[PDB]
């Protein structure tokens, strides 16, 4: 029972935004670390719901700062294949392994739920300061894979932060996105838009606007 | 008479608590039935056999050991350290000269198993082993000096403390000076020189130099330090290079290009 | 057949932020020892406050784990100002299976404390069509991230809320959002809800902001 050691494998999902926009390229990434100089050859086998595919691209060996090798294989996935819950398996073979290592990843299971998006103006207590906070409340979505952005007048906003998805009591997720703008931009009536991308939305997106207009 | 010499078996200068190590007092002129004087930090040890065995190491065994037998001079000190911990980076020597091999070992407490071992030099891991293995650097140079430690994966990943190793340089790069200035009249004698000299006090050591021009050899390994062209016609002209090394050649160093014109 | 190298591990936890900010509560540092073997279960603790040894600790009884190991816990009551002033607390664990005693240390997160800004946000007009309704508390600009946020109404705690983890903002400070879910009938009836925040950088370590239907 003395065959411990050898490389390790980590399998990563595609970015949520790449699976939702048909123009982008969603990819699953199989990363092999702790590859020795004595046994540097790594072999990748890719499977989609059990059947093998051969279109993945393997990057050449790259020596890390700890004198080990790191080998990465990238598999382009079809947008609807990932969204429909297909399983992606990476099988890694190397002479230093007693048996190939298999890692499987797929989208979180469960019925998708449409997010509700609400924009909230700054609190009147914050108007005394030089920069105000614009809030985008996104709640009730499942799975937690989502992308949130801000823009105004056809240009992205350069100063916003979004909290991680938080599990709500009903099994769905929620988050908040805080856009920080100069108070003058807000009081001058500029229109700011919160764009939310999620598979449960029509055309995989919705956007809600926010502007100073009590008068 | 020459000095006595202490040898360690195993050669590791650092051991764990309750581990064993035997010290060997070697004298060149082989004696018969003569007492051996052992010293720990200058204090006489009550053991007179030619070897000294530590059966269960403790902190009381740490320090400098010296030995002497017969008409020999007292040995140079060997420093033994006793440690407690998960991993211990064991070295065969704390101070070395260029060209002398260095042995490293990532030793696990109670001879337990670790895998995916990393050997570190000055904070950077330079060697990785899937299964725990010793590491030997045969042709050492000054770049191999520094603080060494190791890490290995057992139930958790464990890391040893550091230990410093110095590899002292023997002679600098033998730059090739130019005595006669270039250009120069066809017909004037030239005096070539290879500029390097020792750094340590090595009594019985002599460097042997070799003068090159381009790639063709001119004078091989010779005890002399100067290439003597009788009187210069400048087909013996161009990029001249020198090389200085030990007689065993285990440390070799080059020269900068001396573009000579006569 | 040699064994893998390893023994017990020590994990050492800080007090709850609310316990260090309220003089009526008792903050505690906790020293947890895992992987204590059956063959050698004896564990000894030694505590040190800024170097000096203390003896006011209490050691809970052992507890078997599913993986056939023990988990002994030692709890040390700490002084409020001692923790807030940055004093370090040291737990020293000794056991046969260890080659040497393990030492762990914690202290308050170092860095200049920054006062939190607390803003309450009423529900979006688009959410006023649902049966339940979201009340938002924005807390931003605080350092360190140690903070406590709660909701209350009419002297009673409102517990139907969720709070995001602290998020590192682009200016080095932290922010978070707390979402209280209320029935729309309660909101439109004029009930006053309050967001209570405790942080070391606040005056009296406490502030609260109220929220209700304005007209
Ligand atoms: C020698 O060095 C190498 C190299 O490391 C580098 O060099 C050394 C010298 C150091 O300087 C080091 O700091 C450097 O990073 C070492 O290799 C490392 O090995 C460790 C393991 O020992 C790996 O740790 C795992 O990391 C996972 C996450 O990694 C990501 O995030 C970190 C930073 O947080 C990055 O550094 C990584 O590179 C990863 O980054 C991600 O990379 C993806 C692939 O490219 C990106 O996805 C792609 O992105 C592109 C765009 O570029 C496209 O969009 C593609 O579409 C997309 O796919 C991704 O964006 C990117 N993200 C980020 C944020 O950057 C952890 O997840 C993992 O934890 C799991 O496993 C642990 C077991 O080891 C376990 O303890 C954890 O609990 C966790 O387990 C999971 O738990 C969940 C539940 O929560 C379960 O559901 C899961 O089933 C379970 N999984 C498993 C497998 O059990 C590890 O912590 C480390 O990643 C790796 N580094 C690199 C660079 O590969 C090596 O270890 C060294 N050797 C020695 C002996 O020291
Ligand atoms: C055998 O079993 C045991 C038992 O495990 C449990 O039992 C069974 C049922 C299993 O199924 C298992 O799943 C169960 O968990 C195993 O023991 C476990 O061992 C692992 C390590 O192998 C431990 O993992 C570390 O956890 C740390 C934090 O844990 C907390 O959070 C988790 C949940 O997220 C809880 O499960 C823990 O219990 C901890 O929860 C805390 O508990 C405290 C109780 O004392 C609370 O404090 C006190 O609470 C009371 C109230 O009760 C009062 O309020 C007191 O005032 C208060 O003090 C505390 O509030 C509570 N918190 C929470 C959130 O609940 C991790 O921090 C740690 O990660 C560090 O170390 C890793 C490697 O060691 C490293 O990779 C990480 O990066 C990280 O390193 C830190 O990184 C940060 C940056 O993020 C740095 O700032 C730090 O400096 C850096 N530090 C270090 C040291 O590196 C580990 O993940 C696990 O906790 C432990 N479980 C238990 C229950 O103790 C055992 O491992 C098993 N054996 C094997 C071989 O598998
Ligand atoms: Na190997
Ligand atoms: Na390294
Ligand atoms: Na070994």
């Amino acid at each position: 029972p003395e065959l411990l050691g050898g490389p390790s494998v980590f399998l990563f999902p595609p970015k949520p935004k790449d699976t939702l926009m048909i123009s982008r390229t969603p990819e699953v990434t199989c990363v092999v670390v702790d590859v020795s100089h004595e046994d540097p050859e790594v072999k990748f086998n890719w499977y989609v719901d059990g059947v093998e595919v051969h279109n993945a691209k393997t990057k050449p060996r790259e020596e890390q700062y700890n004198s080990t090798y790191r080998v990465v294989s990238v598999l382009t996935v079809l947008h609807q294949d990932w969204l429909n819950g297909k399983e992606y398996k990476c099988k890694v073979s190397n002479k230093a392994l007693p048996a190939p290592i298999e890692k499987t990843i797929s989208k979180a299971k469960g019925q998708p739920r449409e997010p509700q998006v609400y924009t909230l103006p700054p609190s009147r207590d914050e108007l005394t300061k030089n920069q105000v906070s614009l809030t985008c409340l996104v709640k009730g979505f499942y799975p937690s894979d989502i992308a949130v952005e801000w823009e105004s007048n056809g240009q992205p906003e350069n100063n916003y932060k979004t909290t991680p998805p938080v599990l709500d009591s009903d099994g769905s997720f929620f988050l908040y996105s805080k856009l920080t703008v100069d108070k003058s931009r807000w009081q001058q009536g500029n229109v700011f838009s919160c764009s939310v991308m999620h598979e449960a939305l029509h055309n995989h997106y919705t956007q809600k606007s926010l502007s100073l207009s009590p008068g | 008479a020459p000095k006595a010499v202490i040898k360690l078996q195993p050669p590791w200068v650092s051991v764990f608590q309750e581990e064993s190590v035997t010290l060997h007092c070697e004298v060149p002129h082989l004696p018969g039935s003569s007492s051996t004087q052992w010293f720990l930090n200058g204090t006489a040890i009550q053991t007179s056999t030619p070897t000294y065995h530590i059966t269960s190491a403790s902190e009381d065994d740490s320090g400098e050991y010296r030995c002497q037998r017969g008409l020999s001079g007292r040995s140079d000190p060997i420093q033994l350290e006793v440690h407690r911990g998960w991993l211990l980076l064991q070295v065969s020597s704390r101070v070395l000269t260029e060209g002398e091999p260095l042995a490293l070992r990532c030793h696990a407490w109670k001879d337990k198993l670790v895998y995916n071992v990393l050997y570190y030099r000055n904070g950077k891991a330079f060697k990785f082993f899937h299964w725990n293995s010793n590491l030997t650097i045969l042709k050492t140079n000054m770049s191999h000096s520094g603080t060494y430690h190791c890490s290995g994966m057992g139930k958790r990943r464990y890391t040893s403390a550091g230990i410093s190793v110095t590899v002292k340089e023997l002679f600098p790069a033998p730059v090739l000076t130019a005595s006669v200035t270039s250009p120069l009249l066809e017909g004037t004698p030239v005096t070539l020189s290879c500029e390097t000299k020792l750094l340590l006090q090595r009594p019985g050591l002599q460097l042997y130099f070799s003068f090159y021009m381009g790639s063709k050899t001119l004078r091989g390994r010779d005890t002399s330090s100067e290439y003597q062209i009788l009187t210069a016609r400048r087909e013996d002209s161009g990029l001249y290079w020198c090389e200085a090394a030990t007689e065993d050649g285990n440390v070799l160093k080059r020269s900068p290009e001396l573009e000579l014109q006569v």
